[PDB]
RNA sequence: GCCGACAGCGCUCUGGGGAAUUCAGGAGGGGAAAGCAGAUGUGCCCCGCGGCGAGACUGGCGCCGGACGAGCUGC
RNA sequence: GAGUGGCGAUGAUCUGUACCCCGCGGGGUGGGUGUCGAUGGAAGUCUGACCGGC
């Protein structure tokens, strides 16, 4: 759009073409522009085909495990899946196993090094590890890991309010379960006056 | 005695009025060092009479190149025709602090009262006006907006320009990045056009032995679309395509009516479809590069790309750089970037050479000299070919 | 000796802004690249991430006096994140890139060049880089460029001609702070070819001491050079930042 | 883009003999190629081009490098006049010239680049 | 910051007046308790480090304020012999020390001229202008304000002074140009009305001198004709008008600025039978003009502007004013 | 890498360390118009001293100098 | 009697991509490469009964 307000908020388009103005332009010439130009056109058709792409894996994953879509979301739980390979290959695995799935190299480092072993894998990028901070990451990533144990089996072994019957009971409590952890009261203190009474 | 001075900047003129002069016998003292040196003991001395902008940085480029070769513009006669007084050399004057000797001649030229104190000659007005140097920033932002060392550094990079005329015959940009994208986009339509070469040829199998040639195989199988609504000359297109009556056409749609392997649905063949179009704009984009690429650079350095061909021509700029480095190259360092392989390596290794600084060092380099290198290549190949 | 790829950690010099590169048979300075990805004149140089960031351009002696008198044991070289370097002598852009390494980002050197050619790929240079100024004027003449310069910091000085004392002199009294640093490469082969260079050393010292420098020290340059000093001085006061 | 010339009187009389009594002393490095290495090595003293040159675009490369390496270089008008100035039997079209720790040579080196450096 | 011995001095230099207000019975003890505070406190603000001209302008009103407050009081208790002058002086003071501190602002540089124009401080007016310019040469609201109040106060030599000055400098914008021909011609307007001056060729000068400029256009020559449009009464506003239409005829044939002055041009010397006689001349112009091959939607534009440009006249046939509203629609 | 006798050496002693804060100093950086050298309200008119200044004469040897002056302005 | 063709500083030559088996021709592994693979290997997929409130 420059060689106009829609692409981006205004007063930084301001700054553009006060920049526009004021920068160090070296005038190339119009056919420069042409191939620099369809450069442009060239990444942002492959912008548009990562929207559709993101909605034909987001469309597909709600139609093979919804109870995965009802707790996690299909980008990261599609990588769990590309990680064991299927969807009855991640339903043979335990819930300590889909805690850890991501995390080998640390893994197999910490257990064939008599050290700690990482506490979560690939799913730290969930919505619900990534909402809760400090202890409770380590904590809800064991729990999330059990819970989605049992929903990916219950995905892979047998209108979507019913499919998805296991997802939605497991948010339920797996966020609840979240409040309850980190909402919590500190250590209780004395309080002492001006005299150290 | 200084009444007036004049402190040209790169934003522009400012003329201060001088009050408490200084000490012009103990000037090396060191006293009269530190008063020269903070700035509220200067500042007692100088005040701000005027302040003139640049109304645009061309009056800044000319500014410049007429106050180096020390000529004065119209507008600084305009604003020293409003600040200073109305006077001839009759019975009063005005002395003006200038920092160059031409200058103030030219405007004792023009202004017949005014007299001027240059600062190569006299380090008085030397010292008074290299202080206004020192604190001109503090002295000047009451009323001027922002920094002063951009509008510097963008009227240096202008006058650098002006001066040289840098971008009128350096055009070394538009092929170093673009072999770059250029055989990084072959990789990317290597990678995803044998993508969905795999997964629509996991659809259908025998498209692989009608037709090769993958992006003609991705715009076929975006034409194509499902194992099932089939005509060979369908719409106005297989001809253009490939072969159609003997060939090709009866093998699709022949190859389709025995067909073998796995169906597939709807949702599926609109990612077959937008990888499609992804891998066929791509294709058509290359052609775009491939064609102002080589027209450019037979339009830029010709000569290396009659002698050696504008992909590799390409990858040696890219490979060095620039056309001033590569031409800096020796013989033997661009040889860096049985016997008769090496030989003619070594020879044509030589040619590029003489080839990239006969590219560079011209003004808009022309096409017949590279020509003649390639006929004392043609040569040499036939001074081998008698055998 | 130095091949591509030997692993080498990096601790900083002595100087601001200077780096030291250890390896297993050998050592290299190295200062920190600017506009990282990018060698200049086709350099070698260091690339670690923090615990694709972090890039060191390797310097040369011998293709830099400045790094000359770096390895050559000089006590200050006046130069820090944030000076004003006012560099003498600019072909290509070679060593004012690594002096626009040293000051960095906040920093500003304002390169000069009689030369148009070196001219050239001094504005190619100090287009990717946006703290060095290009200026391509005489450098007897700063009344030319004195509507581009402001009072700097540190003047480097690297010409090879026979009034350089000269040059620099008026250089210093438009352009160089109450205190300011200078360091002057001089070449008595350039100045007095018929004279012994200690002699013709000592004697441009006395050419900027009645110049109304201060000269701090002299060292020569020589595992890397031959006949060439490198003088530290400081403008008006014995101490440099004032 | 020959402003380092060389005149006539002998100035280029000077320098073509420095050049043969360097090609008699071993000190001489001849072609644009050497020449080219000699400055980008940094032994080179002094060095001679020529402004006959049919396109001077082929020696014009060295005095960026001479100005990177701070040697001083200056044209003389025939490059056939510099080829047999050296002793070659063909057109040599851009010399250079190294020097020693102590030789004579050195001494006309020292006082031939200080002629130059009255030229530029 | 020695902010409280120079504060020192001013408010010591305050001090003789607040004693005759309190031996005048003006004041009462308590109020100048809290006047003397307040002056004190605006007095280190002002003198402090870092400071605003909204903060000089703060204690400029109120000081003023307080001379106004003094003023009607002392009208009140119907004393004499008191008199504002130190205020007015004070006032001075705060202005001359405040355009030292922050000279690169036009609030109070114009505040200043302000305070120097309603206290008829004229010569010293004059001088704070004179200076004002000098630091804003590129202001034309300050070239236009020197050369209009000069050319009020009956000195049309030193406007003429301000306004040449003024166009040699401000020569971005058309808008001193556009000044100019606005008090040249109004100069030109009282000459004819106390009716050289018969022939005008000042502001022909001023067109034909401004094509050669860096902002000659054809909307500013536009511009240049509502500036020329009014005072139709004038001798030869034909002429000037008419060598307008011609020159932009003869440069810019093609505009519908040119075609639009085409339009315009029979209605300056009107304000009635020759009202509705050369209206319908505009609608043989504007039917000959709308037609015309140029920039129709420019001239659409303008003449949507035009027709609701005439709206707020009085005494006009209905038909036409509703017909210039379906043409309007039509366009 | 911890521990380390004797012999010897150095620093220090209201013994030796660490943290929290209260007080007394020292050095350095960075930021800041950072600017009280003579601090007299405004406007008009008359005088005095002076500055620009059109235009006009003259003496001596191609110059330098005298001495007139419409008007406008500063103090 | 006329018109063409002809090495080299505007870079000749030389040590140096390996060894071996044969009659300028052919073959056994090189090493560095640059790809896509691959099923193949390193390579195996944490702990398991308490904890919080009062």
């Amino acid at each position: 759009a420059l060689g106009l307000s829609e692409i981006l908020p205004p007063e930084i388009e301001a700054a553009v073409k006060a920049a526009a103005d004021i920068s160090m332009g070296t005038e190339i010439s119009t056919e420069d522009y042409e191939n620099i130009k369809l450069l442009a056109v060239q990444v942002v058709e492959r912008s548009e085909y990562r929207r559709q792409l993101a909605e034909y894996l987001q469309n597909r994953m709600k139609a093979i495990s919804p109870n995965m879509t009802e707790l996690i979301g299909a980008l990261v739980g599609a990588r769990l899946i590309a990680h064991s390979g299927s969807l009855v290959n991640l339903a043979k695995n335990p819930g300590s196993t889909i805690q850890i799935l991501g995390a080998e190299k640390a893994l197999f480092r910490a257990l064939k090094t008599k050290h700690a072993t990482p506490k979560y894998g690939i799913i730290y990028h969930a919505s619900l590890v990534g909402q809760a901070s400090g202890p409770n990451k380590g904590k809800i990533a064991r729990q999330l890991a059990a819970k989605i144990a049992l929903s990916v089996r219950t995905d892979a072994f047998e209108d979507d309010e019913t499919r998805a019957a296991v997802g939605i009971q497991a948010r339920a409590k797996l966020e609840n379960n979240l409040r309850l952890l980190e909402g919590k009261p500190l250590n209780k203190g004395v309080a002492l006056g001006p005299n150290g009474i | 005695v200084v009444n007036f001075l004049l402190f040209e900047s790169a934003v522009g003129f400012s003329l201060f009025e001088v009050v408490h002069q200084a000490d012009t016998v103990g000037l090396e003292l060191p006293e009269v060092k530190d008063a020269m040196k903070t700035l509220d003991k200067f500042g007692k001395m100088v005040k701000l009479r005027s302040f003139n902008p640049w109304t645009s940085a061309a009056q800044g480029l000319e500014a410049i190149n007429l106050i180096s070769e020390g000529i004065m513009p119209e507008y600084l006669k305009s604003a020293l025709e409003m600040n200073l007084p109305q006077t001839s050399g009759k019975k009063s004057k005005v002395v003006l602090g200038v920092a160059d000797k031409k200058l103030a001649g030219e405007i004792t030229a023009a202004f017949p009262g005014v007299q001027c104190e240059a600062a190569d000659t006299s380090e008085v007005v030397a010292a008074l006006l290299r202080g206004i140097r020192t604190h001109a920033n503090k002295l000047h932002k009451s009323l001027q907006e922002g920094d002063i060392g951009r509008a510097q550094l963008g009227l240096g990079h202008a006058y650098s320009r002006a001066k040289v005329k840098f971008s009128v015959h350096k055009n070394d940009n538009h092929i170093i990045q673009g072999i770059a994208t250029l055989d990084a986009l072959d990789k990317s339509i290597n990678q995803g056009a044998m993508r969905v070469r795999e997964w629509y040829g996991w659809h259908f199998p025998e498209l692989i032995r009608i037709v090769s040639d993958n992006i003609t195989y991705a715009k076929v199988v975006l034409a194509i679309g499902n194992k099932s609504s089939l005509t060979d000359e369908s719409v106005d297109d297989l001809a253009n395509v490939l072969n159609q009556d003997q060939d090709k056409a009866l093998a699709i749609i022949q190859a389709a009516k025995v067909s073998m392997g796995q169906d597939i649905s709807e949702v599926d063949l609109q990612m077959v479809r937008d990888l499609a179009s992804n891998v066929t704009s791509m294709a058509d984009y290359r052609r775009i590069l491939a064609e102002s690429l080589d027209k450019k650079m037979s339009e830029v350095a010709p000569n290396l790309q009659v002698i050696l061909g504008t992909p590799v021509a390409a990858r040696l700029i890219a490979h060095a750089g620039s056309l001033t480095n590569l031409a800096k190259y020796p013989a033997s360092t661009l040889q860096i970037l049985p016997k008769v392989k090496g030989r003619i390596s070594r020879y044509l290794a030589n040619k590029c050479s003489i080839a990239s600084r006969i590219d560079n060092f011209s003004e808009k380099p022309t096409r017949h000299f590279g020509e003649v290198l390639r006929q004392q290549l043609e040569q040499r190949l036939e001074w081998y070919a008698k055998g | 000796g130095a091949k591509a790829g030997k692993k080498v950690i990096v601790e900083p010099h002595r100087h601001k802004g200077v780096f030291v590169a250890r390896g297993g048979k050998e050592d290299l300075l190295c200062t920190a690249n600017l506009v990282p990805g990018e060698s200049v004149y086709g350099e070698k140089r260091i690339s670690v991430e923090t615990p694709t960031k972090t890039e060191y351009r390797i310097w040369n002696p011998f293709r830099s006096k400045l790094a000359a008198g770096i390895l050559g044991g000089l006590e200050t070289i006046y130069m820090k994140p944030g000076s004003k370097v006012l560099y003498l002598g600019a072909a290509s852009g070679t060593s004012v890139s690594h002096v626009a390494d040293i000051v960095g980002p906040t920093g500003a050197v304002y390169a000069v060049e009689f030369s148009h050619r070196s001219g050239r790929d001094l504005i190619n240079m100090a287009t990717r880089r946006t703290n060095v100024i290009p200026i391509v004027e005489d450098a007897r003449k700063p009344m030319a460029y004195r509507m581009l310069v402001p009072m700097v910091d540190v003047i480097f000085a690297d010409v090879a001609q026979p009034d350089q004392a000269r040059i620099v002199g008026i250089n210093a009294r438009l352009f160089l702070k109450q205190g300011g640093g200078l360091l002057i490469s001089i070449k008595a082969s350039c100045i007095d070819s018929t004279a012994p260079p200690e002699q013709v050393f000592a004697s441009e010292v006395q050419k900027l001491r009645e110049d109304k420098f201060f000269p701090k020290e002299q060292l020569t340059l020589e595992p890397y050079e031959r006949d060439h000093a490198m003088v530290s001085c400081v403008y008006l006061q014995k101490e440099f930042e004032g | 883009a020959a402003w380092p010339k060389a005149e006539d009187p002998a100035l280029v009389q000077e320098l073509l003999d420095c050049v043969q009594q360097a090609s008699h002393y071993r000190q001489l490095k001849k072609g644009a190629n050497e020449t080219t290495k000699s400055v980008n090595r940094g032994t080179s003293e002094l060095v001679i081009l020529a402004a006959d040159t049919q396109p001077l675009s082929i020696v014009l490369h060295i005095p960026l490098i001479c100005e990177e390496k701070n040697v001083p270089y200056v044209y003389v008008p025939s490059k056939v006049a510099l080829g047999r100035a050296c002793g070659v039997s063909r057109a040599v079209i851009a010399v250079s010239l190294t020097s020693n720790e102590a030789s004579d040579l050195n001494s006309k080196i020292r006082a031939l680049r200080d002629k130059v450096e009255r030229l530029a | 910051a020695w902010v409280a011995d120079k504060a020192r001095f001013y408010l010591e230099r305050a001090a003789p007046e607040l004693r005759e207000w309190e031996e005048k019975e003006i004041f009462t003890k308590d109020e100048i308790r809290n006047l003397v505070a307040k002056r004190s406190d605006f007095e280190h603000l002002v003198l402090a480090p870092g400071t605003k001209p909204t903060d000089f302008l703060n204690y400029v009103n109120w000081e003023r304020s307080l001379d106004r407050l003094r003023a009607k009081r002392c009208a009140r208790l119907n004393i004499r012999s008191v008199t504002s002058h130190a205020s007015q002086a004070r006032t001075f003071g705060i202005f001359e020390r405040a355009v030292l501190k922050h000279p690169g602002s036009i609030e109070l540089w114009l505040a200043y001229l302000e305070f120097a124009a309603q206290v008829k401080a004229t010569k010293r007016w004059r001088r704070i202008m004179t200076r004002a310019l000098r630091l804003h040469p590129m202001n034309a609201s300050l070239w236009t304000l020197a050369g209009r109040r000069a050319a009020q106060n009956g000195d049309m030599q030193r406007a003429r002074a301000h306004f040449l000055r003024g166009c040699r400098f401000c020569t971005r914008e058309p808008t001193l140009w556009l000044e100019y021909a606005r008090c040249e011609m109004d100069w030109l307007a009282r000459m004819e009305a106390k009716k050289p001056a018969l022939s005008g060729a000042i502001p022909i000068a001023v067109f034909d001198v401004a094509r050669k400029q860096p902002f000659w256009g054809p909307a500013a020559a536009e511009k240049f004709f509502d500036v020329f449009a009014k005072f139709g009464h004038l001798s030869c506003h034909e002429r000037i008008i008419s060598h307008v239409v011609t020159t932009m005829q003869e440069l810019f044939p093609n505009h519908p600025c040119t075609w639009s002055v085409h339009i315009r041009q029979p209605l300056v010397g009107v304000d009635t039978p020759a009202f509705p006689k050369a209206l319908r001349e505009s609608l043989a112009r504007l039917k000959a003009a709308l037609q015309s091959t140029t920039d129709r939607k420019a001239l659409a534009t303008k003449m949507v502007a035009w027709m609701d440009g005439i709206l707020a006249i009085e005494k006009l046939d209905a038909a036409i004013r509703t017909v210039l509203e379906h043409t309007k629609r039509s366009l």
